[PDB]
């Protein structure tokens, strides 16, 4: 989900821009600025909260040996969703 | 179930490999 | 000791220490200590006044022939009151064995040439020269042989910096390479790795 | 190797010796680019007892 | 004064200086020098080219890495001086021709592109402008040279009121062409000449730059010595050890440079201007295969 | 014999579409072999086999003559091979994109690009960071 | 009008001419002189391409670096490249020519030979390849194509 | 009696010459100074490894190799028999590789230029090799002082012998190109005699050795990894001359084969490094399931193993001779000082007494036959 | 065990003389030779035809960085700093904040390729698979400014290469 | 006491004559310095920078490290008749290209943190 | 056979050190203070010594 800064500039997914007084910006004059379109924070937004019967839930990232280490994540707490700390995807107890 | 499986020489081992000089005497005295 | 150790040698050390007490009987003028590590290395520390004779009998000795110098080189220990230690490592080959010398100098105390031992050591002792300062009396020709002409300072020395102090490059309005002070885009970036936690209880130090 | 056997003959007499049994141009004898998975054994300290790292 | 304009380091290549200059005319024989000057204390440079970037690849390795950025632009267009200066804090105007060409006549060189790019740098909000124009540029000039030099730096100072004018002489260096020229040829008595070295008129410019005094004033860069034509062209012939351009520079070549002490010199901008004996040698060696001439003070 | 390679070099001039395409190969590629056609690429390149020739001149990739802007009927350069294609063609893999293609993510460019250097659209490298230090503002109103 | 489509003519014949024989010197001072080397060999053949191997410095149009370039080096390659007639160009080859690579942070060695002389194509690799090298020099002869020297000179 | 200066992989030569003669020949070197033994004390173990890929860029896998034994024999530890059996056919690979490059560098500069490209052929299937095992074609860091990085791919050993198979007729065609050419012999043959005791005294290994009949070789006398368990010939020379050492170099490419051959079929199975995770990377299955796995790996990659102080000096038998490091640890995960000995340092300081009384173009011919690269001479 | 090079004694009967006197006399051996090339004419050349023909190459083949994501699309890289720690060459610069979700990421990922010796430890040290050496070799550039590559340019190398990228590790990874 | 091994003189002496021949063969070599390598300097400019170069080292009382300074200036003296040296390193004595830096507090204080 | 001098050792001459970067700067000689994250004292044992912190700044290019 990439913006636009006042100037013209495109907003990175960091939020970087130059501001309207930075001399930096002749650098992109006849050329372009490197942007990636696709924000890893809106993309993993997007995913269904996973519901499971169990206190405890593991996660590894998908594939196995592919993905990341694997975690345990507890879900007692019914105020929030538990958030794996590599992937970003989200566990919750099947609440009503 | 599955064995161990890496990169080894086949069974019976490989065949002679030449590494003797071979400068061959065409023939005319 | 399972197959992830390696294997020692009791034969060879003991044929080391051997040699080892043998060299130090000959030559007690010059011989201050004498050692054998666990992988079967035998040095020798003398006197900076032996060089030339010790290394002399390990070379012509029926029971030495050391005849081969592999290597020869310094180190830099700050700490010490005599800062560099000057290494020799030596090769027999009648009798399939290696040894190495150990002796010490300073900045201002000059060291005896061993070219007339081995006419291996020049170079050796040019860059030794060249790279820590160390001075070697009755050289036939000493002179810098790693470093640019007119290059100030020894770059092994620790205190030496790592990127040095002048770089290079062209200059147009005088038509020709030019040497400034050093100036960084990026710093070279200086990573604190040792952990607390000792590794080695076999080499723990009296806590004095 | 896609010679004539005028060719051949001709290679062959001037170098002194058959070329065609031993060619420095690989054909369909190398191994495939796609190959099997492997399985990779395990070290011998992958015990599950009488392995304490003291001992090794 | 915007915090990433704000001078760090010790003003050396890899050093911040706070200078953003648009230096136009940098691929001639000033320019090449004048950028050097520039990208040796860490300033960022913008060049306007309109020739085939192999002609400004010298000046590639005259800065660090993206210190230095290559541009196209044409005289003609008022949007792609707009574009060039966008950014700057500092404009440098160097364009010039020694002759005419059927596309750029002398008005076009040293009126309409000056006055243009006053004013573009005027509306972009540049603070600082510096113009060069000639010693001997009047507006009775028998030259049409001087003559549009004296117009062209009247309208600059009409669109720039704080533009800095520098006047300089006969500029004589490695790739110039007084000594070159004089060299090549392989009358005199009456006219007197006073030569500037180009390193001298380099570190002016910068110093210029640097002087927050010289907004609106104009100086003139002289050398040391004024020689007669005769005299010197026989020391030019002497320094080579050899026996002793179509009307423009003729007529230019046989007036007398003007003497005008009232403006401020090289020494105002704490500059020592180099005589021509230690750099002749350095020019007018490759010529070959002590004496110096006579001076009037 | 002479008489089979001849007819072998006629086949070529045949299985290039006549003359025009003989030539049209001969003078973009400076070869004339003809192989049997493994695929189409999406951007007009095409890929051909021939088992018989030795391992590195087996396989080969006829350029598009136009790729996404720029005309390359005779400007040609490795970078134009989308990933796919570049696994089969390096030898990396033996089987091509047609048999089985690669995974599919929503992340993946659906349009490959080649070496923009030396054009506007080149990477320019910049600080993608934020300002580690702020300034004071001053008030807006004067003291006295 | 005819006079600059004769002289577009005229730019595109002496573009091709200069870029079909490219006659390089090559700096061989460490481990990608290697690699140049095997881009000469049979397998790739720069000769095909109208590249000569090993070209004389007084006849050279490019030059290669191919090698870390240390300080007590760089004056000799600055004098070479200065010897050099005119068109040349530069190929910077490898990380150590590019930017100093392994041994950046090193007293003696420059950081990348940008600061002695003009570089027109940065081929990346420690080391390249010999095809990356190969793409190098394909690279250079496009933007030998891409240039314009009697256009500029008609318009100026 | 006149001076030359022959400037500029990269050497200067300084040289008085009486008419034809050569009187003196002084070398001026450090033109490739990089100052990696200084560079290596800012490193890790593992992140000073691939500086000797670098050190002498012919033979990289057995620079690579001497470090590892020196830091495994300062580890105290043993690499598994298969990465031993992998390194010493590797070894072997890469020291046909290097006398390839050597012999026809040194025709090229004679003038012969054809064998360059013959040969030149199959270094680039070597340089295949490389790639399928380490994913690099020359600067392969593929030697750890663990063992080896990883295990060969499926279908590797069958590669390397089809190719092995067919190596000893470009080898005939070499010979039949120069051993018995006139113009050859008469290029190399009594130029740059050299006799044992003066080798001896003027530390020259490997080759220089044994052109002058001197009977030693360090796989045969000081074996390291499996050496001893396979047989081999030691070619040794006679005269002392270039021609004899050309015909040295050709002998053991020859005898690599056979080594090559021997490697090949006694491979045996097993791990490919220590299995000791506090000195060798866990696998990346392990490390994403246990926790002592993940820990090992966070702590290996970023400080690095420790090593028990103490200073060794190892040596292996080089494609170009002696090939050795001192190397001293003061207990911590960095090396305090690792002092690199390269034959040709000993070669090109020899090789002012090697070329007394000769021609100009007899120089060239020396300094082929004591095959010097300037990465390692000059480090 | 040793052999011995050249360690043969010519014979003196006239038939060998004779012999050789031929060979000085006839230039022999000059003409092996010379049928040697004359042989190796014939036989086909080993050249393949570049950029129409490639060279072969392997899934552990080690060429430009990328950044890779989850199928999710969510980035891998944590921001652990091992990649940074165990580049050999000090290639790699990191700096790393909160997310807006509170997530641990990057904010600055830079490689100055000019410095990287492309040795592959980074992508062996990093432990959820986030930097990779790719198979792209042909990236030459006409500057030095756009070899030094920062985030942006690596996550959409990875978002142009992933296909590849994911096949090679796919074909690979059990030997890792 | 501190009894010490000499390196080439015994006392103060022996070194600054030692001093005095390496001065005279410098002096005696710029002529032929400024002609050979076909510099831009004066001889009389030459001389300055030897006669600066050996005053710089001025303050030394030790003669070890005396003719350890005179072992250095013959090395570099051998260097540059020789001609091993180019013209860049003999250029490198006079740093034309490195901008003058103020001794001055205020100027010191105006251009950075620099003390 | 020994000179017997009596003088302070001085060897600022010989080592190549720019002028300013001798009399200029400040060495600190401490033993370094604990981690206060760990317990262990293994770094505590040894003296180190130290320059003075100089200026840091930001390159314009890539930061
Ligand atoms: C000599 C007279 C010309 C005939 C000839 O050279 O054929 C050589 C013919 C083929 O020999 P080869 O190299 O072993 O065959 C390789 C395959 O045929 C390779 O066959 P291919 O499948 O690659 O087909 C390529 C085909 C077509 O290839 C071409 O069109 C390129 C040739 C253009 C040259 C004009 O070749 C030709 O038909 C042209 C041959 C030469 C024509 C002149 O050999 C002979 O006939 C013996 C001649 C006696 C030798 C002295
Ligand atoms: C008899 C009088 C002579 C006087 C002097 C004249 C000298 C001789 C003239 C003959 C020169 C021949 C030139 C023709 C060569 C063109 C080759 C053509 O095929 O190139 C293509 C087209 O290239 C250019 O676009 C063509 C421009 C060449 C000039 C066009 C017409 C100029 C003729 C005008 C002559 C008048 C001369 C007046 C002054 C004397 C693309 O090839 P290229 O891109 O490279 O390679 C890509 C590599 N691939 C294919 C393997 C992937
Ligand atoms: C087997 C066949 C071989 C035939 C033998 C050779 C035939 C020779 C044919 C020559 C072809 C025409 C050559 C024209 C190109 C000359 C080189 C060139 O491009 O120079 C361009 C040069 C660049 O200068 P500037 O832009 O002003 O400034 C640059 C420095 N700052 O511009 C010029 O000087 C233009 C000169 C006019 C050229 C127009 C006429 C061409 C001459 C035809 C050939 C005459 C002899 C036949
Ligand atoms: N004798 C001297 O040298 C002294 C110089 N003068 C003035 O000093 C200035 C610079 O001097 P100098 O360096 O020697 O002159 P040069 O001829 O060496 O270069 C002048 C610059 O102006 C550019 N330029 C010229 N014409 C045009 C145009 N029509 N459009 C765009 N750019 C153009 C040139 O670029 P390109 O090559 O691409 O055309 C060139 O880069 C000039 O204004 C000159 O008048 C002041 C006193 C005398
Ligand atoms: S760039 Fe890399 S491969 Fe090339 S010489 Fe330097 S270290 Fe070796
Ligand atoms: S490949 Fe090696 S040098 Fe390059 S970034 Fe990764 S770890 Fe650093
Ligand atoms: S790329 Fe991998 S190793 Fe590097 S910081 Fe990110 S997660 Fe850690
Ligand atoms: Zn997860």
């Amino acid at each position: 989900g990439v913006r636009t800064s006042p100037t013209g500039e495109k907003v990175t997914h960091t939020g970087q821009a130059y501001d309207d007084g930075d001399y930096r910006r002749v650098r992109f004059s006849d050329r372009q600025k490197e942007v990636n379109e696709n924000f890893a924070i809106d993309l993993i937004a997007e995913q269904p909260v996973s519901e499971v019967g169990s206190r405890v839930i593991s996660c590894d990232g998908g594939g196995g040996a592919l993905g990341h280490p694997r975690v345990y994540i507890n879900l007692d707490k019914e105020t929030k969703t538990g958030t794996c700390g590599y992937c970003g995807l989200q566990f919750r107890q099947p609440h009503h | 179930a599955s064995k161990v499986k890496q990169d080894m020489p086949p069974p019976g081992g490989y065949g002679p490999i030449d590494y003797k000089r071979n400068l061959p005497r065409r023939g005319l005295s | 000791t399972r197959p992830t150790i390696r294997p020692r040698n009791d034969v060879v050390h003991k044929q080391l220490s051997a040699f080892g007490q043998y060299v130090a009987e000959i030559l007690p003028k010059y011989v201050q200590q004498v050692q054998v590590s666990c992988f079967n290395e035998l040095e020798i520390f003398i006197h900076p006044d032996g060089v030339i004779p010790v290394l002399t009998f390990l070379r012509d000795h029926t029971n030495a022939q050391f005849k081969s110098l592999a290597d020869l080189t310094a180190v830099d220990v700050p700490t010490r009151q005599n800062r560099f230690e000057i290494v020799y490592n030596l090769l027999s080959l009648r009798f399939n064995s290696r040894i190495r010398v150990k002796t010490y100098t300073d900045e201002l105390t000059p060291i005896e040439s061993s070219v007339t031992v081995y006419k291996a050591a020049n170079w050796y002792e040019r860059e030794i020269w060249d790279m820590f300062g160390v001075f070697f009396a009755n050289h036939p020709d000493l002179r810098r042989i790693l470093t640019d002409y007119g290059f100030e300072g020894h770059p092994f020395r620790k205190d030496f910096p790592l990127s040095g102090y002048v770089e290079l490059r062209y200059d147009d309005e005088v038509k020709r390479v030019v040497a400034e002070p050093v100036e960084l885009a990026q710093e070279f970036r200086k990573f604190d790795l040792n952990s607390p936690w000792e590794a080695f209880p076999a080499y723990r130090q009296p806590p004095e | 190797a896609s010679a004539t056997r005028v060719i051949q003959l001709l290679r062959n007499w001037a170098s002194g010796r058959d070329l065609q049994a031993k060619l420095q141009l690989r054909y369909q004898e190398i191994s495939k680019r796609t190959q099997p998975p492997p399985k990779l054994p395990v070290g011998p300290s992958h015990k599950l007892s009488n392995n304490y790292y003291c001992t090794r | 004064l915007h915090h990433a304009l704000i001078p760090h380091g010790k003003g050396g290549r890899s050093s911040v200086s706070g200078i953003v200059a648009t230096v136009f005319g940098a691929t001639g024989f000033l320019g090449r020098y004048v950028v050097n000057h520039l990208g040796r204390m860490g300033s960022q440079v913008i060049v306007p080219y309109r020739c085939e970037p192999y002609d400004t690849m010298h000046l590639r390795p005259m800065g660090d890495l993206g210190q230095i950025i290559f541009m196209e632009w044409n005289g003609k267009d008022k949007d792609s001086i707009r574009k060039v200066v966008e950014h700057s804090n500092v404009v440098i105007n160097l364009v010039g021709r020694e002759w005419e060409t059927k596309n750029f006549d002398f008005e076009d060189v040293f009126v309409k592109i000056p006055h243009a790019i006053a004013q573009v740098s005027k509306e972009a909000g540049v603070e600082k402008l510096i113009h060069i124009s000639h010693l001997n540029a009047d507006i009775k000039s028998p030259s049409r040279y001087l003559r549009s030099k004296a117009v062209g730096e009247k309208e600059v100072r009409a669109a720039f009121p704080e533009a800095t004018i520098i006047k300089p002489s006969d500029i004589f260096g490695r790739e110039d062409r007084f000594l070159n020229y004089f060299a090549s040829m392989r009358l005199g008595k009456e006219t007197v000449k006073q030569p500037v070295y180009i390193v001298d008129v380099s570190k002016g410019i910068i110093n210029a730059i640097k002087d927050p005094d010289a907004k609106g004033k104009t100086f003139a860069f002289v050398g040391p010595n004024r020689y007669l034509l005769f005299d010197l062209v026989q020391y030019i012939f002497a320094v080579a050890y050899r026996p002793f351009t179509t009307r423009d520079k003729v007529e230019r070549v046989h007036m007398s440079d003007m003497t005008l002490p009232h403006l401020p010199g090289l020494e105002d901008l704490g500059i020592q201007a180099t005589p021509l004996e230690l750099k002749a040698i350095e020019v007018l060696r490759r010529h070959r295969t002590v004496k110096p001439a006579k001076t009037v003070n | 014999e002479l008489v089979q390679v001849l007819r072998r070099g006629l086949q070529q001039v045949s299985g290039h579409g006549g003359l025009r395409g003989y030539l049209r190969v001969l003078f973009r590629a400076n070869d004339v072999r003809v192989g049997t056609l493994v695929g189409e690429d999406k951007y007009g390149n095409k890929y051909y086999e021939d088992n018989k020739q030795f391992f590195g001149r087996h396989r080969w990739v006829i350029y598009t003559t136009e790729m996404n802007g720029r005309d390359t009927f005779w400007d040609v350069d490795g970078s134009m091979v989308p990933p796919e294609w570049h696994r089969w063609l390096h030898c990396m893999t033996d089987d091509p994109p047609t048999t089985k293609p690669p995974t599919a993510r929503k992340y993946i460019w659906t349009n490959h690009k080649f070496n923009v250097s030396g054009t506007p659209q080149q990477y320019v490298p910049y600080s993608t960071t934020r300002k580690k230090i702020q300034e004071w503002v001053p008030p807006s109103t004067p003291y006295k | 009008s005819r006079g600059e489509y004769v002289v577009a003519k005229l730019d595109d014949l002496v573009n091709w001419a200069r870029r079909s024989s490219l006659w390089p010197m090559t700096f061989g001072l460490a481990c990608c002189a290697v690699e140049m080397m095997h881009m000469a060999a049979p397998r790739y053949d720069m000769d095909r391409f109208g590249v000569v191997f090993r070209a004389s410095p007084r006849q050279s149009d490019v030059m290669i670096v191919a090698g870390t370039l240390t300080n007590k080096m760089a004056p000799a390659l600055r004098k070479v490249y200065d010897q050099m007639p005119e068109p040349r160009y530069v190929v910077s080859m490898g990380s150590c020519a590019n930017g100093g690579g392994y041994y950046h942070y090193s007293y003696s060695v420059v950081r990348g030979c940008d600061r002695i002389v003009p570089v027109d194509i940065y081929v990346p690799g420690c080391p390249p390849t010999a095809e990356a090298l190969l793409y190098g020099i394909l690279q250079l002869q496009r933007k030998i194509k891409r240039e314009k020297r009697l256009r500029i000179w008609y318009r100026r | 009696n006149l001076t030359l200066n022959f400037g500029p992989g990269v050497l200067r030569l300084v040289m008085e010459l009486s008419g034809e003669m050569v009187r003196k020949c002084d070398p001026h070197i450090g033109l490739l100074h990089r100052g990696t033994e200084k560079l290596i004390e800012y490193k890790t173990y593992l992140q000073a490894l691939p500086y000797f890929d670098r050190l002498d860029y012919v033979s990289m896998m057995c620079n690579e190799q001497a470090y590892s034994l020196a830091v495994e024999k300062l580890l105290n530890i043993q690499p598994p028999p298969r990465a031993q059996w992998i390194r010493v056919l590797f070894g072997e690979i890469t020291r046909l590789l290097n006398h390839i490059m050597a012999v026809t560098t040194h025709a090229l500069d004679i003038g012969a230029m054809t064998p360059f490209f013959w040969m030149f052929e199959e270094r680039e299937k070597m340089f295949e090799f490389y790639e399928r095992v380490s994913g690099a074609r020359m600067h392969a860091a593929y030697i750890r002082p663990g063992g080896v990085h990883q295990d060969l791919p499926l279908g590797l050993l069958d590669d390397i012998y089809e190719f092995s198979k067919n190596f000893s007729f470009r080898i005939d065609e070499l010979e039949e190109m120069l051993t018995n050419n006139r113009i050859w012999r008469n290029r190399t043959v009594d130029i740059g005699v050299v006799t044992a005791e003066d080798a001896l005294n003027y530390g020259f290994s490997g080759v220089m050795l044994r052109g002058s009949g001197i009977q030693w070789d360090l796989r045969k006398t000081q074996p390291y990894d499996v050496y001893d368990q396979v047989e081999f010939d030691v070619p040794i020379g006679s005269r002392g001359d270039c021609y004899d050492r050309y015909l040295c170099r050709v002998e053991e490419m020859r005898q690599s084969l056979r080594i090559i051959s021997q490697c090949l079929n006694k491979m045996p199975p097993g791990e490919i490094k220590v299995d000791d995770a506090k000195v060798s990377p866990p696998k990346r299955a392990e490390m994403k399931t246990s926790m002592e796995s993940l820990i090992h790996h966070f702590k290996l990659y970023t400080e690095g193993y420790q090593v028990p102080p103490g200073a060794t000096y190892t040596a292996i038998e080089a494609p170009k001779g002696e090939f050795g490091v001192y190397l001293v640890s003061d207990g911590s995960s960095r090396p305090y000082r690792c002092k690199i000995k390269a034959p040709g340092f000993a070669h090109l300081a020899g090789l002012d007494k090697m070329s007394k009384g000769h021609m100009l173009a007899d120089v060239v011919a020396i300094i082929g036959t004591q095959d010097i690269v300037f990465g390692e001479v000059d480090r | 065990t040793y052999k011995f090079v050249n360690m043969r004694e010519p014979s003196m009967d006239m038939k060998s003389v004779t012999d050789r006197a031929a060979q000085t006399l006839l230039w022999t051996e000059l003409v092996r030779g010379l049928g040697m090339t004359l042989s190796y004419l014939f036989r086909e050349p080993a050249t393949i035809n570049y950029p129409f023909e490639k060279g072969p190459l392997s899934p552990r083949f080690r060429g430009e960085h990328a950044l890779r994501r989850y199928p999710s699309g969510e980035e891998r890289c944590i921001a652990c700093k091992l990649c940074e720690a165990v580049c050999p060459a000090q290639a790699i610069t990191i700096e790393a904040e909160p997310r807006a979700d509170g997530s641990r990421r990057t904010t600055r990922y830079d490689i100055d390729m000019t410095k990287c010796i492309y040795c592959g430890f980074c992508q062996e040290a990093c432990p959820v698979d986030a930097i990779v050496e790719g198979p792209n070799f042909e990236f030459s550039t006409e500057t030095h400014e756009e070899l030094l590559y920062n985030k942006e340019k690596l996550l959409n190398n990875g978002d142009k290469w992933e296909a590849e990228i994911a096949a090679n590790i796919q074909a690979d990874y059990l030997y890792r | 006491g501190t009894s010490v091994k000499p390196i080439f003189s015994r006392d103060m002496n022996e070194a600054k004559r030692r001093v005095r021949e390496l001065y005279r063969a410098w002096y005696r070599e710029v002529p032929n310095t400024v002609h050979l390598f076909q510099l831009d300097i004066s001889v009389k400019q030459g001389r300055d920078k030897v006669r600066e170069m050996f005053m710089k080292n001025a303050h030394v009382t030790d003669p070890r490290v005396v003719d350890l300074l005179v072992i250095k200036g013959k090395m570099e003296l051998e260097e540059t008749i020789n001609v091993w040296k180019q013209r860049t390193h003999i250029m490198r004595f006079f740093h034309e290209t490195e901008a003058p830096r103020p001794t001055d507090f205020l100027s010191k204080f105006y251009v950075g943190h620099d003390p | 056979q020994l000179i017997a001098v009596d003088e302070k050792l001085d060897i600022t001459t010989l080592t190549g050190v720019p002028e300013e970067h001798i009399k200029t700067r400040k060495v600190r000689i401490f033993v370094p203070a604990r981690n206060n994250m760990q317990s262990g004292v293994n770094n505590t044992k040894k003296w180190k010594m130290e320059f003075d912190t100089r200026e840091r700044w930001e390159n314009p290019l890539m930061g």
